């Protein structure tokens, strides 16, 4: 488990930062971007990396930052347009209680985003009581 | 008759400022209001049941978020019972380590920590800020904008800003559809001026994340949080939607911070009769609770509100200190206009400048204030020389440096050409060589040829509608011969992949080296300890234009 | 008193209209904007600007929220063109359209004290062109770095006042000017 | 081609200021020069045989005077051996009492104490200064002068300043021979604006002392000392003639302080290769040694000398801190023009304004700088509204207050009529009713009718030559219906009989009540302790003009 | 011997303060000045008062100040003109060593200003060494 | 080389002169004042004003101190009228008078950058009127608050340089103006 003494990863353990493809940081060159070896699809941060950073935050005594990072790790597998739909669904008066829960079930069932599902469920409940659901404005 | 003394005083610029007497019930009062809650905490079965006199039964969405995620409950009861005057002493005492205080502050309630810092004068606050700042090294952030949304000038002004020393730069739009164009200009230019400067394009929330999704920004800042629930709602968010968004940026490997600042609730009409400082403390804890690493505060855009009232500027310093004391990165405003008076604005700036903060300004205007699309900053390009001179006079590192005209001109020119290449390669509405020239030697948009903004806005929206991403800019750069820039941009992306720059106060300096509160730990312990201006940096700061060699 | 209440405004069903939505105190508890221009001239000029483009102009009042973005969204939902004009009593104004995020817009005038009657006219005009699915040159950018120093506090107070007339869940009223 | 940016920059007022590169050989370096002696002291049978590297065989008059009178030799060894860093830490540690530190600092050598404060940044120095200031309550001193030496205008202006809050006021003369009139007018108007305000007329030493003997001044400040022997010699004194002058003042019951200030030795051509700060420490110890209670320093009139070089304005704060740390009253300058830039002079002022000193300025200009006979001050009459605004903004007591126009007209008018009465009574050249009216509404001497100068000058010197004293002024006042003032003037005279205001930092407030470091002990011990702006004083400060009540 | 507790004299012990001609503070009223029942000759601080303030200085921690006050005490007996004379004599290049020593001799025999004459003797000796005597310029 | 030392200046015997005393670099190492007015034109104007009043001007170089006051004092000591004008290479000027304390004067021009050739002329006239025992109106006061901000550092440097030519114990030299 990563500690502060492994930070910065780029300097201490760049090999820990790898793509689902074996490629390395070192591979991200003009030359391969042009020759299309490297592409957009190789350049997204991975959950594995975000959990290393979470472990480092933790070690840095920033538990809350670490929680954020764990959430982020779950959300890497969620499509951008789905990310935006879910963010918008949590904005005030956008959603029904039921819609939020469907979103939470999907996060859990299709993306194994357990923490964010729980987070969205918690929101659903409170949006009832604090009247931020669709039709409450 | 009229006293001629008073007729002269009546004419001073300072008398153009907006002043008001306190208005307690609408929370038009900067701090220490009689309506602010007495600190308190009640914990049962590991959860908060009472927060600052409020029973959980009455909690709003903000209370719930803070109570659940924003306070360390193991020590909450211990710190609640500590003497607030003694904690304030601890805060400025140079022999009480930051590391001894953070476990204490992070267990306070919003009201408790307000109470602690309200025992302090601005000299004690600055004495404490130099210790509580998370990154050992102070830094600076600049605004790069213009009233026409002219992308060539932005590219040019961005590289000058990077060259002068800013480690983060921010743009925004007169006309929202231009936004993709401002972002790529800022990025390209900022990269040309110094590889590693981070850029952001400040927009509506869903719009901004998309732009970061496309690779045309390397961080985001104006991720707003608010101090009362009806204001939060008109902000079009809740704590949970903002927490989710914060994690969404991280999930795309993008650094971010929330933005807040005293006065927003008043400006927006629902202060729930509390003081700005109390309300702002709730904003800081929302930020802590969401797990966001840092915050932009110190009134920021609503600076006209606390500055109108007594002790509002002291209170701005106080909200900055609470931010750092809660172990958050602080981008400490000094970015917005509040006064017609140079004396007054200097006083307001020095509060953060003298001790240093993670970002002394969260938006020094790197362009003339006429061109500043945040309605003007506390400092603009015409103050660059004044800023350097004051660093030299007080031996303070304010993050910036004196620069040579011929250096600036080349870099502005290179940036203008790099952008021209990019518009060439991406088939966007062209940038004449006349335009490049102008941008090189401009002061502001008054010196720029004007563009076809309809044409421009057409091709900028197509970026988003067609999902054209940052790699297109990279290949167009390379295609135009700027293989340099092209790679530097790849290196930001390299930084996003490793996530090291997601940590508290992270910037990227020198050779792609992250500099964060994790590897640049503030270890202030009094005189001769902590960050000290010295060596080559000092030499750099000493070398202002106009210093005659005595002999 | 020029703005006459009249029943609950309703959907468009006719693209050739532009709605103007104004705050719960517009021409009520307040009749001049923050630098004292009467609501009546502003209303006259926005309506003249739209009509002048050959578009219908409909004026409704919103009560759900004093925030200008939301006032205008209440309007764009019922405008046959999908385009609305939102104006607070202090004068802040936005051109909005259906499908936009509430805090997005076509154009925004974020510095109420720089707005003139000639400005308010153009706004009526660029809205109409938008209704015609045309892409007009945006009204030129007015920005004054001393506007906040001169007026942000005043604006806060004006806005706090109009906000007392917010009434949750109450639908927007069609109005006769 | 030119950069329009640098063109705009070139035009800014700051670039009119004089800057120079360090010239070490000639002492044109503010602090931390390599020629400065390392701290040392040697004592044998209660007498110094070595001082900061220099054998007693090599002592000049300054070394002898300091060595013999200026250093507490009982703990000198002890403090010499202590760590300078730890001592600097003690300076800014809020929990280390001033009383614990004074026995330490007054035992230090000049080089030792300079070394100690050179470890501090300006934040730490201000944290220390709020503690080491001798008087608990900070105060302010103003210049009252005009380019015509117009006595009527001085009286009016003196009354206004007193009314605004200055507790000491200083006059001086375009035309030397004018002096007696300037003093009497200063002294009368001051007592009129607020009884107890102390007044001085800055002149050649022998001329000033006689003036004081005649009773037309309350105190003396510009009693100069200098940090190298040749410069002291061109200043027409020695440590011994100046020490004798200080006792002569005291022997007449008059309060006094010395004056010095970084850069004077450079400005006068003999710095002996040492830094301004080292040289100024010698001046502070000369002051201590002479048994003088206080000092005006902070470069003072030579401020364009340290301000020209790096860290100059920090060295100015550091020299003030050394004065206070040596348990001397500190009249902290802020009284002399060094810059065309409002930002830059504000930054310079706040170093002392924020923590407070015995006199935050030793000469704020109570008249517009056009009329300032000290060649202009760092602040003047047209900055009065800004100063007040900043006081409210940061909740800092800068010693002044907002006043109403009608109050001012009335107090100005009463002082003019009083001095008119004085002049009639003493048979001096008339002061016409028009002149009285003009002094009332004047902004400066531009608003004043011209006076038969040759005439005035005639009778003023006669005051000297015929030994006319302040009792003539007193009876002349009572004769002309101004019993009030007459008594008030008696009271100041009575204060010279009791010796109380001869003590450290004394001023006279309220009802003839001396306020010194003896009965107003600074008891700083961190947040919520020591002097705090609050209560009615804060209500007064809060009440600036232009504040709308949201009602 | 006076202590910090005894200051200010004018509040805690006004009785302690009398004048040259031995008058009281309360003797100093506007009418007594009008009536001339008090003059210029009676408004001078006394050696005794300066010695009270010196003791308080000593008590307040300020030995140098106290010594200054003690010197002030002796100088009260020296007339204004001679004060000016002596002050001038100590300025650079004004006096012969012998002239300074005569001033000292005078301060001691006429005025009993023992501390001040030693101060002058000290000055003369060093003025020889550092060449600040008449003809040394 | 418009200045030539023609031996040790001696005490004036008739009250028909004014002595102009100049610093040890005047018209030597330094040739212009702090704002580039030639040392040649200042003296010319200075001399013109004296002579303009039926008075003789005698010029001497001083060496014992570079301080304008003491410069003038050496000259008031040797002036047949007891009146002198002291002038530093940077331009600072003082009208002095035998019997005054050194740091006292008749008239003082303490902001050299403000002096013009006319001022100097005026300054030379007032001197003669003083020597004639008139009571002239003082030259109008010249005061600019930005004077020190622009020129104090420059003045200290010019003064440092002139100060190198100081010679302790060396009597003033009478000058012949070319
Ligand atoms: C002060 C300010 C705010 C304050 C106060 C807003 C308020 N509702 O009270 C705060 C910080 C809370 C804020 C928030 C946002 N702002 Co804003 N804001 C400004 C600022 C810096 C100055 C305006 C001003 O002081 N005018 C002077 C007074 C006298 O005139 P006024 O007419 O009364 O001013 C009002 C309007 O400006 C209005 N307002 C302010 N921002 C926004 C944004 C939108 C979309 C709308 C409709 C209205 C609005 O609030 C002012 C007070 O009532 C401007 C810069 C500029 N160019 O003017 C940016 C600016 C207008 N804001 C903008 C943005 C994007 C927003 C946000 C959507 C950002 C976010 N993270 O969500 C939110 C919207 C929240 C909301 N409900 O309004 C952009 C708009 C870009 C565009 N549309 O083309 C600008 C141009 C630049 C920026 N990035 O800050 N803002
Ligand atoms: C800076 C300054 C000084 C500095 C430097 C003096 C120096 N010799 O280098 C210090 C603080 C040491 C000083 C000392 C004194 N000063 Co002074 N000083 C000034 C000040 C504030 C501004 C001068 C300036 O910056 N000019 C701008 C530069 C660029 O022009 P400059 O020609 O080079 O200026 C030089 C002259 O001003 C000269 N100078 C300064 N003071 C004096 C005093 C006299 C008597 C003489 C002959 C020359 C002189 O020093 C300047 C630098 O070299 C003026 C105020 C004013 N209205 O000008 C008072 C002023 C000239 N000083 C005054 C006085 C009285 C004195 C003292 C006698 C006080 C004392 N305690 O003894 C001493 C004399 C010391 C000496 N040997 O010159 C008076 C003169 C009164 C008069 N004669 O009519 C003035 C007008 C202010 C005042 N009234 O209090 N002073
Ligand atoms: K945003
Ligand atoms: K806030
Ligand atoms: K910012
Ligand atoms: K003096
Ligand atoms: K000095
Ligand atoms: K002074």
């Amino acid at each position: 488990s990563a500690r502060v003494s492994d930070y910065p990863l780029a300097n201490k353990h760049p090999e820990w930062v790898k793509t689902a493809t074996n490629k390395t940081l070192d591979d991200f060159t003009l030359e391969n971007v042009l020759s299309n070896k490297v592409t957009a699809q190789d350049m997204r941060i991975t959950p594995e990396t975000l959990r290393l950073q979470a472990s480092i935050a933790k070690d840095a005594g920033r538990d809350r930052l670490a929680m954020n990072f764990e959430r982020a790790a779950e959300l890497t597998a969620v499509p951008d347009d789905r990310i935006l739909e879910i963010y918008n669904a949590l904005r005030p008066y956008r959603s029904t209680k039921e819609e939020l829960l469907a979103i939470a079930d999907d996060l859990e069932s299709r993306y194994q985003a357990k923490i964010c599902a729980a987070f969205v469920r918690e929101a659903a409940t409170l949006y009832v009581e604090r009247k931020k659901l669709k039709g409450d404005d | 008759m009229r006293s001629k003394r008073f007729e002269a005083l009546a004419k001073r610029p300072v008398n153009q400022d907006g002043f008001v007497k306190e208005w307690i019930e609408e929370g038009f009062i900067a701090m220490e209001s009689p309506n602010d809650p007495k600190p308190s905490i009640k914990i049962v079965n590991g959860a908060v049941t009472e927060l600052d006199g409020k029973p959980v039964s009455d909690f709003d969405l903000i209370d719930h978020f803070i109570a659940r995620y924003g306070i360390n409950l193991n020590r909450a009861e211990e710190v609640m019972a500590m003497d607030s005057v003694k904690l304030a002493n601890m805060l400025c005492d140079p022999n009480v380590k930051r590391s001894e205080i953070v476990p204490l502050t992070t267990a306070m309630t919003p009201a408790k920590i307000v109470e602690v810092v309200s025992h302090m004068n601005v000299v004690e606050m600055m004495m404490a800020m130099q210790k509580m700042r998370a990154r050992r090294t102070p830094s600076q952030q600049a605004h790069v904008t213009n009233v026409k949304d002219n992308p060539v000038q932005i590219a040019a002004d961005a590289a000058e800003g990077a060259w002068r020393g800013f480690d983060e730069q921010e743009t925004t739009v007169a006309v929202a559809r231009y936004a993709p164009f401002n972002a790529i200009a800022l990025l390209v230019g900022s990269q040309v001026g110094r590889p590693g400067v981070l850029t952001q394009c400040s927009l509506e929330e869903a719009t901004e994340l998309k732009l970061g999704m496309l690779g045309h920004t390397c961080y985001a800042e104006t991720i707003s949080v608010y101090g009362t629930e009806p204001v939060f709602t008109d902000g079009d968010d809740t704590p949970w939607s903002k927490g989710f968004l914060a994690s969404s940026y991280a999930s795309r490997g993008l650094k971010m911070r929330f933005t807040s600042g005293s006065g927003s609730e008043v400006q927006m009409g629902y202060a729930e009769g509390k003081s700005m400082l109390y309300l702002e403390a709730r904003c800081i804890y929302i930020t802590k609770a969401a797990g966001v690493q840092g915050l932009q505060n110190g009134s920021v855009s609503c600076i006209g509100v606390p500055s109108a009232v007594p002790s509002g500027i002291r209170a701005v310093l106080a909200e900055n200190l609470i931010c750092s004391s809660l172990d958050l990165e602080c981008a400490s405003s000094n970015d917005q206009t509040f006064t017609h008076s140079d004396m007054r604005r200097t006083a307001r700036l020095l509060m953060q400048f003298l001790p240093g903060t993670d970002f002394i300004s969260s938006g020094y205007s790197a362009v003339p204030n006429y061109d500043n699309m945040f309605a003007g900053s506390n400092e603009d390009a015409e103050d660059f020389d004044d800023y350097n001179v004051i660093q030299r006079d007080l031996k303070v590192d304010g993050g910036l440096r004196p620069v040579r005209e011929e250096d600036v001109i080349a870099i502005r020119n290179k940036a203008a050409r790099a952008l021209q290449a990019v518009f060439a390669g991406m088939g966007l509405p062209p940038i004449t060589d006349e335009e490049v020239e102008a941008a090189t030697y401009a002061h502001g948009s008054k010196d720029m040829p004007e563009r076809n903004i309809v044409e421009d806005i057409k091709f900028a929206q197509e970026i988003i509608n067609k999902n054209r991403n940052g790699l297109e800019v990279v290949k167009a750069l390379a295609q135009g011969g700027f293989t340099d820039v092209a790679q530097d941009m790849l290196n930001i992306q390299k930084a996003k992949l490793t996530g090291d720059y997601l940590h508290t106060s992270a910037i990227i300096v020198g050779d792609g080296q992250v500099l964060s509160a994790v590897n640049d730990v503030n270890d202030y312990a009094g005189p001769a300890t902590g960050y000290r201006l010295q060596g080559e940096r000092w030499e750099e700061i000493k070398n202002i234009p106009g210093a005659l060699d005595p002999n | 008193g020029f703005l006459t209440e009249v029943g609950e405004a309703r959907q468009g069903t006719q693209q050739d209209e532009v709605i103007i939505a104004v705050g719960p105190a517009f021409g009520l508890a307040q009749t001049v904007n923050i630098v004292g221009i009467p609501h009546k001239s502003i209303l006259r000029e926005v309506i003249a600007g739209i009509e002048e483009e050959g578009i219908k102009a409909r004026v409704i009042r919103c009560f759900k929220s004093s925030d200008v973005a939301f006032v205008a969204v209440e309007g764009n939902r019922l405008s046959g063109s999908g385009i609305s004009i939102g104006i607070q009593s202090k004068g802040t104004t936005v051109i909005h359209q259906q499908g936009l995020p509430p805090l997005s817009n076509l154009e925004l005038f974020p510095q109420a004290p720089l707005l003139t009657l000639e400005t308010y006219r153009q706004i009526g005009k660029n809205a109409a062109r938008y209704a015609k699915r045309e892409s007009p040159q945006p009204v030129p950018t007015l920005n004054d770095q001393m506007a906040r120093p001169k007026y942000q506090a005043k604006s806060a107070i004006l806005h706090i006042k109009e906000t007392k007339y917010v009434v949750t869940g109450k639908n927007p009223q069609e109005l006769r000017v």
